[PDB]
């Protein structure tokens, strides 16, 4: 009956997707996966990788 | 108990007896308080499906954004917050009767969605995949002039002609004057016992005004007037003086 | 500290899931093509992603 | 606690006492500030259900999009955000009285949702599949000529006859000349106790001016005038010069 | 801190001191820039609620589709997107005063959502089944003439008598000739201190010019003129030539 | 980089310099193409908020029903679809300058919504209960006559006195006849450099023709004319023939 | 391929060649069917953005209420029902050309929204706090005298000088009689190839009739006439009889 | 099935069969009841799209506020209410023929919204950022002389030149003096077959009345009158009395 942009309180049935997260890790090869892991290690102080030094 | 003491109403009752066996949708028509609910319940009672559930519904009380979800049901995960799978009204009343009061308030989208199931006879749940058969006897009622609605465009022509297989129109009470007197006494005995009043009948002068007043509310207005007269009057008989203010 | 800890846990779980999925898919592929590893080519079977899925 | 010295108010009180046993809906009409809510609460108090809830609603403050959820309740999972089941105002007032204030400000589309609950008392929740039956007495109050609204087409005719079973109209204070002097004194005393003043009564000229002035806000405006007179009073008696400048 | 020198502006102060113990709603009227908010905050400060919140609310910036949610609040699950219970401005201002600024801009449909909360003080939150009672004093300010609007029809009659218990009208600055010079000197001192200038006072010709100008913006316009004069000044005395914008 | 040679346009520059220590709102008026945006940005540049954000907002481009949401912001759960809190433009321009361009095209309903934020700087977000205080300097520009509109009744009186603490009116180009030739040379040099042409001046006839045309679009129309002349130029001097568009 | 034979058309073509190195907005004016879109697409093809998008937009088919959301876009939570971010048309045509077709039908309220974007090229989305900068070249077409509209007051003066940096006016076909016969032959060959007819040319009398007719639909009307003549032809040549539509 | 007997009807049939290979938009002008829709359906049947949908739309009956949404459709999240995507009439009739009934009653503003789609065939759905391309044959019907309407300024000239490639006119029954008897006989025998009536043919007396009686509703009213007469028929042959009863 009308086409407008409004702010209102309604009761609606809502759908939403739930897939995309952590799926990018499957396609990556081992070398790119290690590079991404290094990038994650740099930003997160609580992540460490096993070393022999 | 109901009152059917007019030839125009007696032939309607005979048509009810000749229609109650059928399994096609019925559409009732009339003014306010003519007896559409009575007609629908008599149709359901006189049919073989009397023991089957009778679900009466008010289509104007169903929110738009969930309309179909209320009428066809939904499965698990159909929308966010769907914690279970609930059946619709077409599945609640299976083998019985579905009454849709005031069928004139549906939006065009609602009319199309209802007509789809009425024609095809099968529907899918909101989040489901399997199909469900109807096995539902559909009755509808309204007081609006459906011809004017379809001519204007507020009501779909296909839906009306699909529901128009059987049509029953109760005449207004102003055309059923011979039925006015039997109705009033029927109310008079009901309320007098209900309120412990000793009123037992009308006076001759009082009955004259009953047949002379145009009843805009039809039976409901007459019942209201009789209830007021019984509640307020405290004499053996109801006189025209008491009804003068009410009428 | 708590936010970084939960992020680290999520990343470690994602890596473990990726490795498990890779192992399962590879084992299924090897099981399907069992006559290839015993007699080389000319004994390949025709298979698509739908079979493994 | 209230003054009903006028003959018309005495007759209205007699009618209120006459319908104590009944449970039919009541429609109250009048001007602004005449005492419609006083009459409604007196009707509730004199009835047999006087110990039951008296739920008063302002139908103009219920949002259009959630009218059905705030009046019938809903089941959990009926819509996104419906985390738990809730009741409605009809179940909250079950066994008691429901008062609808300023019912003339109700939109035409929202009046079609009250057609079946008022008459029968049976309804379904949102997402519920079992019928709920309640016993609620219904009182409605409006300050507009409801019959004129029906004639002009802004009020549904099928709802007026469901509501107006018993109609009570309260005359304005301009015609209740006997109640002006008492209602003043009463209010005076009340305010003379609230602010701890030494006022004891009106002079004869002040009473004459009170009787002469045509009140447009009725008892509410009388309250306001008396409160202003008491607040700024300095003396044992209220003179004409104070309330004259007030009016 | 404020200047009250004219005889008409001293009876207002006496009235403010007289109504210290009251709790009735106050309505303030007057032209633009006369000091309505100054009077409102002075009324709040000279009462027993002086240590309580003063919630100043512009009723013209509340969207009409969420109005009921702003004043009354809601509960979790009231609608889609409501994930936590939230309070309203009537519950935020409990124990203090609520100041409705520019009450004359409220639409007719938005004036009907307040009728039951101005007097009684009880309401229901959106989706709440428990009645909430608050103790709030209501001040309202407008520059219109509500008595004219009510007769015209743009303002509800039943809300004017609820809000208008004590009415205060502030005269324009052109009728407050004894306030012009003290206000001018006060503004000059304030702005000379703020801008670190070396201005001290006015010249006799400038003072004669100020007393003749028919101020339309009233005190706000006088304040703007003094600020302009201070910003562009070089000497110690402001001359008639500097106040060339008045001519 | 801007040209200010007319006697009227240098008093305005001096007045702009003299108000560098103030924080009062400014109202700029004139015709179209006179340079209100230039004056507003120069006011911002020559003040103490030089490094602070300059938010230029076209108040006629905001939808009617989301005006408050845009200007003030909202909290989570304010309405159906408010999934997270979001700031407004008064919080975005906090500590800086807000330039409400073309304030004359604002409806009376929308003028009453920003009546308390201009003088106080305090407001409530949609669905928010705490009061927010900001420090923003307001500049407004319009080609109408706000005083005449207020006298008519289509502009609110209570907003004009909140905005018009300092008022600057820019004269039309047809009266700043000392600026026409410097502006023409400036635009000619700019466009000749941009399009890589060889034009470097006007003839005497062209100069006499530029000093009599009643510029209706003012400096913008002059810029358009110079751009057309440069694009279609052939030689090294623009004759009267290339200016036949006047 | 297109036909340009008249000296005015060749002059317009030379102007298009000259302005190929610029990025100024262009305004095209003429009658109905003169070839404004042909000129716009030729300008796009001969420019430096030949491989970039050419977004042709009819500004009269955009609803008034959602005009801003179509051209600027919106963020996730701009309004009720907004679920995801979406770009406008000024961001879809970044690096290319935007062709506003029939700009003369835009109302003044809608014209006011295009002021800053045309010159600056920067804007904010609906609900976005970051300024988006784009590089789009504006072509606009209309068949109404924009100068006359501006003088009358039906077109904003602030937009004409932003759009009308370069102005092209296409003469009517009535003034291009050197361009009629080639167009007729072109359309005749095109339609003969399409419909597989056997016509090959016009008689001398037919050529005289075609050249003497004052075409009001210009090239579109000529094309329609030629198509009808080809469809209804039966002979090898289209004589004067087949052109009976012309008067 | 349809009956074409008049020489003008045969000429129209020949024209329709000749332009069967064309795809150009067709315009039809004539009075109501002459059978414009029948002609359009016959054109569709004989064309190359005989196995494609025939979508018929009454543009004058579409509400203004949603006029775009019906034609172009919309994308999800375009506005408050676009919960799911939709497709317009232009996309439903992809590959078929779209018939526009009562095109002459279209508002002057609405016509400008159909300028490009009729010619180019490309459009954007409301909220969509990709261009939709369709192939639809446009047939239009009007009840007024479109050229005179354009000369009155009530119709867009551009739309008239876009639609009017091939134009057809249908004379009313007052000029079709020969088809009346065959049409009446066909209708009578069809209704006899439908209702299994005893009727076998009209008498000589009744035939003259049809020619005597002028026709304003044309074929529609003739069919209605003949059907009503069939419902009133009780014998094998019908005299003039039954036909003369209606008029
Ligand atoms: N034949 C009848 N005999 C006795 N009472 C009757 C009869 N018909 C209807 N009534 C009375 O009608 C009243 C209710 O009216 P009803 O439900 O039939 O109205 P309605 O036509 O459906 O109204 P609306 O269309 O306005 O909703 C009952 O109290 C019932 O007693
Ligand atoms: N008989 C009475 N004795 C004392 N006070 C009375 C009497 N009648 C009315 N009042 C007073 O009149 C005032 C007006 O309020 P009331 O709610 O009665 O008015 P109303 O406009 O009819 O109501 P509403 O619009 O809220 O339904 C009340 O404060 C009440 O105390
Ligand atoms: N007596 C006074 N002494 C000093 N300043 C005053 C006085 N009266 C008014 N003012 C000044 O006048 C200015 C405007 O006053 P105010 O905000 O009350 O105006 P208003 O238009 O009536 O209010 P509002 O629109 O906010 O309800 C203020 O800056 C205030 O300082
Ligand atoms: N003194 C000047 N020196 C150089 N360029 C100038 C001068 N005055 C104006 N201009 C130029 O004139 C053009 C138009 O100016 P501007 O945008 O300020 O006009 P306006 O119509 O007042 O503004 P708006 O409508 O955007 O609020 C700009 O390109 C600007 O650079
Ligand atoms: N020089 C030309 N050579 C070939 N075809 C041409 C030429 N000029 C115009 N046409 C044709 O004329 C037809 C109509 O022209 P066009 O689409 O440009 O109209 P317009 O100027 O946009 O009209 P309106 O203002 O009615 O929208 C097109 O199909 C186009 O191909
Ligand atoms: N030549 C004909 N032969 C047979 N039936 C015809 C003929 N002309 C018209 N009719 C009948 O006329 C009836 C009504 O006319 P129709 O609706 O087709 O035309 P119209 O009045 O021009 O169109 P519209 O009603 O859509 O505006 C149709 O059902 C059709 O069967
Ligand atoms: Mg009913
Ligand atoms: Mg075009």
């Amino acid at each position: 009956m009308k086409q407008g942009l409004q702010l209102r309180l309604s009761q609606q049935l809502a759908m939403t997707p739930q897939l995309q997260q952590a799926i990018r890790l499957l396609q990556l090869s081992t070398l790119e996966l290690q590079q991404e892991l290094q990038q994650a290690l740099e930003s997160n102080p609580l992540l460490e990788q096993i070393d022999t030094h | 108990e109901y009152v059917f003491e007019s030839p125009k109403m007696k032939e309607i009752l005979e048509k009810i007896k000749k229609i109650s066996c059928a399994e096609c949708p019925v559409l009732i028509t009339g003014e306010s308080g003519v007896g559409k609910e009575v007609v629908a319940r008599l149709i359901h009672k006189l049919s073989d499906r009397s023991k089957e559930p009778f679900v009466a519904l008010n289509v104007a009380s169903i929110p738009r954004d969930i309309f179909e979800a209320e009428l066809f049901g939904y499965e698990k995960g159909a929308f966010t917050g769907a914690v279970s799978s609930k059946e619709g009204f077409f599945e609640l009343a299976d083998g019985g009767t579905l009454f849709l009061d005031e069928i004139g308030e549906l939006s065009l989208e609602a009319q199309a969605k209802l007509l789809r199931v009425i024609e095809s006879g099968k529907f899918y749940r909101l989040g489901g995949r399997k199909e469900i058969e109807v096995n539902v006897r559909i009755l509808a009622a309204t007081n609006r002039n459906i011809k004017e609605l379809v001519k204007e465009g507020k009501f779909r022509e296909d839906l009306y002609y699909r529901l128009g297989v059987i049509e029953i129109e109760i005449p207004p009470l102003r055309e059923r004057k011979e039925d006015i007197i039997p109705l009033a006494n029927h109310f008079l005995k009901k309320f007098s016992r209900k309120y412990a009043k000793e009123v037992e009948g009308f006076t001759k002068s009082a009955q004259e005004l009953l047949l002379s007043y145009p009843w805009y509310g039809n039976v409901r207005e007459l019942k209201n007037v009789i209830e007021r007269a019984v509640l307020f009057s405290e004499g053996k008989f109801i006189d025209r003086g008491e009804l003068s203010c009410l009428v | 500290i708590r936010s970084n800890l939960q992020d680290a846990k999520w990343l470690i779980k994602s890596l473990e899931s990726r490795n498990d999925t890779l192992l399962r898919v590879s084992r299924c592929i090897v099981e399907q093509q069992q006559a290839f590893f015993e007699q080389g080519e000319e004994y390949m079977k025709p298979m698509v992603l739908a079979d493994i899925a």
